[PDB]
């Protein structure tokens, strides 16, 4: 049975944005409940393109899925942040939620071609799709008002503001709060920029202004934490509404009556609920078990406050919507990539509905085992241990750590950068680390910004993270599973920070890979520009200290270059590389084994399939080289190993 | 991180959760 290689992993299809959870709106049920519509994305590293398909599948399971549209460009998820109308893209794709017409015969949805987001309309038995709305601005959302009428939104003001920036540039721009140098040398558009609503009649091609009523049908979103059954409104609240770390509890109000709080433990920290008038019940989801490692679904007769658990598992259920007494969900788990599933709301039985991948038991899969421990600060931790398919007990393996969430399918860790199953296939033990809760998250805080400030104070939470990794390593060391002198560490985003912290404040790692650098004043103050730099200070990032200040000594590679002896590979997007340069240069000057790779037209999370594959392969090669002393003799890698042999020789 | 909600994804202006 063939192995799971980087070539296999990069081609495993997906549904919705990279990191999806309970409320990710990645599917839509038809009005009568008989069909589910959703987008499938599949990456091709040879053509270096994602291929997108809009898919319709009967919820009864009896007929094959149908592609009702094929095509489009990778549409970035973007939002306003920091007072900018559009922050740099994280690189993640926007989840595309198809809108069914009231008749159930057509879909409307966003789709990008030639750099422009339009509304497309597709026939649901497969007969074709075409764009029906385009404007000077990207369309941001759409709904059906009736079978022939669409309302849609976007920001022509954003376009106009861009043209004003372009005019102003003729006189030079003052460097101020509009700039974010890391990502580009132009002023950004500042908020406020308004959203404009328009209505299109598809039968006449005419457009008109929306009415306030129509507008609210687009603007208002359902609260997934609120439901009605009869006269009873279910919601969730805290005994102390200000304290964000106080657990929420299910509450019931009959009409305008007093709220009644459910006392049961099961009613705490609900993530999703659904009311069913016919059955007169409330259903809800939540996380539970050690370190919240499992999901569970509850059924609660709406007369009372006695929830009963009907399903629980490791994994995730995402985007779930109800048809009668089934839930239709996306679902994933360690060895199951994202697929659609039906959950029986009486028995709690889960059945396959649609899997865009073949069955992976076709491949020789690594062995997975969920680890649990309480860390030295008393906090419950889980993580996943992945072992090579031919693992014989007694064998001490090199270890590679991938961060920092492990709830779902073991793909590439956060940002999909570090290939878990292929690493195991290559002979490594892999720890898929699920970063634990901070101490601060157990204390009273009125703002997530104030909590952050407590976590960064003296890098207290970063130490809790590092000590947790050291606990896990020590565990696997006692079990005789790993050689503790041969531990590799990877990170992207918050995991990158952990890598930087880890290489300076321990000697437990023999090799590392990061997607970005650095955690230093240059990156956080200078390259962010004055707006973001100033805003980060409230989060506990000391951007008013220069790099030789006390806060940065724990993480700056410029300050600590001369004692940083661990081999480090940085595989950066061009959009983040500038931040790495002072650090990189100090390391080279101090003759350390560091290498920086740059990828063009990329983001914080990488989107181009050829790039991802190349990242996967180099990261495997890197760990094989430093932790196994092995090199692949393929002649197109010879120059890479020349370079890495030279890095190795610097160490003496 | 990929998902732009609550907390810091590193120190360069991206959000987590």
């Amino acid at each position: 049975a063939p192995p799971v290689t980087p070539e296999v992993l990069v081609r495993l299809a997906d549904i919705g944005t990279m990191s999806a959870s309970e409320t990710t709106p990645l599917l839509s049920l038809s009005p009568d409940g008989r069909y589910v519509a959703f987008q499938v994305r599949q990456a091709d590293p040879v053509t270096n393109l994602n291929v997108f398909r809009m898919v319709v599948k009967a919820t009864d399971g009896a007929t094959d899925a149908i592609d009702v549209d094929v095509g489009g460009e990778y549409l970035f998820w973007t939002i306003p942040s920091w007072g900018y109308a559009r922050n740099a893209p994280s690189g993640a794709n926007l989840t595309i939620q198809p809108r069914w017409s009231p008749s159930g015969t057509h879909l409307a949805y966003l789709r990008q071609d030639q750099g422009r987001v339009r509304v497309w309309r597709a026939s649901v038995k497969g007969e074709g799709a075409s764009p029906v709305i385009e404007d000077a601005y990207d369309i941001e959302d759409v709904q059906w008002l009736d079978d022939n009428t669409l309302i849609y939104s976007g920001r022509p003001g954003f376009v106009e503001a861009e043209a004003e920036i372009e005019r102003e540039g003729r006189r030079g721009w003052v460097y101020d709060e509009r700039f974010h140098p890391l990502t580009g040398a132009r002023p950004r558009v500042l908020e406020p920029i308004s959203i404009v609503y328009q209505v299109l009649d598809l039968k006449t091609g005419t457009r008109r202004a929306a009415t306030p009523t129509e507008v609210a049908r687009l603007r208002e979103k359902p609260d997934p934490l609120r439901a009605m059954v009869g006269r009873t409104t279910f919601s969730v609240s805290r005994t102390d509404p200000q304290n964000i770390n106080a657990p929420t509890t299910l509450v019931a109000r009959r009409g305008e009556g007093e709220p009644v709080r459910c006392d049961e433990e099961a009613c705490q920290n609900i993530t999703r609920m659904w009311g069913d008038e016919t059955a007169n019940v409330l259903y809800f989801l939540r996380r539970e078990g050690w370190a919240s490692n499992e999901m569970a679904l509850y059924r609660m007769p709406a007369d009372a406050l006695k929830p009963v658990r009907i399903w629980h598992a490791t994994g995730l259920l995402q985007g779930c919507e109800r048809q009668a007494k089934r839930l239709i969900c996306a679902q994933e788990s360690a060895l199951q990539p994202r697929r659609l599933v039906t959950l029986n709301l009486t028995s709690g039985q889960m059945s396959p509905l649609y899997d865009p991948n073949p069955d992976l038991s076709r491949y020789r899969l690594p062995k997975v085992e969920r680890l649990t421990l309480r860390n030295r600060n008393g906090i419950e931790v889980f993580s996943d241990l992945v072992l090579p398919p031919d693992y014989q007990l007694g064998t001490r393996l090199p270890l590679v750590i991938v961060q920092y969430s492990s709830r779902g399918f073991l793909r590439g860790g956060t940002g999909d950068e570090n290939p878990i199953l292929p690493l195991a296939t290559a002979g490594f033990a892999v720890l898929s680390f699920h970063s634990p809760r901070s101490e601060a998250s157990y204390q009273r805080f009125t703002s997530p910004i104030a909590q952050s400030k407590a976590e960064y104070s003296n890098w207290r939470n970063r130490w809790n993270i590092l000590h947790t990794l050291e606990d896990l390593i020590d565990d696997l060391d006692r079990r005789g599973v790993i050689d503790p002198a041969r531990v590799g560490l990877t990170g992207l985003a918050d995991g990158a920070t952990t890598v930087h912290f880890g290489l300076i404040n321990s000697h437990r790692f023999a090799a590392a890979v990061t997607s970005s650098c650095c955690t230093d004043s240059f990156t956080a103050s200078v390259m962010n520009g004055p707006r973001i730099s100033g805003a980060l200070k409230a989060y506990g990032i000391e951007t008013d200290q220069a790099d030789d200040g006390p806060f940065w000594a724990a993480t700056s590679f410029v300050v600590n270059a001369s004692r940083l002896d661990t081999p480090l590979l940085i595989q950066s997007a061009d959009e983040e590389y500038l931040g790495a340069l002072p650090g990189f240069t100090a390391l080279q000057q101090a003759r350390k084994p560091v290498e920086l790779i740059i990828y063009p037209n990329e983001h914080h999370v990488k989107w181009q399939p050829a790039h991802r594959l190349a990242v996967y392969n180099r990261t495997i090669d890197w760990f094989r080289f430093w932790l196994m002393d092995q090199s692949d003799p393929a002649p197109d890698k010879a120059a890479q190993y020349d370079r890495w042999r030279a890095l190795r020789a610097l160490r003496q | 991180g990929p998902t732009p909600m609550v907390g810091l994804d590193s120190v360069s202006g991206q959000y987590w959760d």
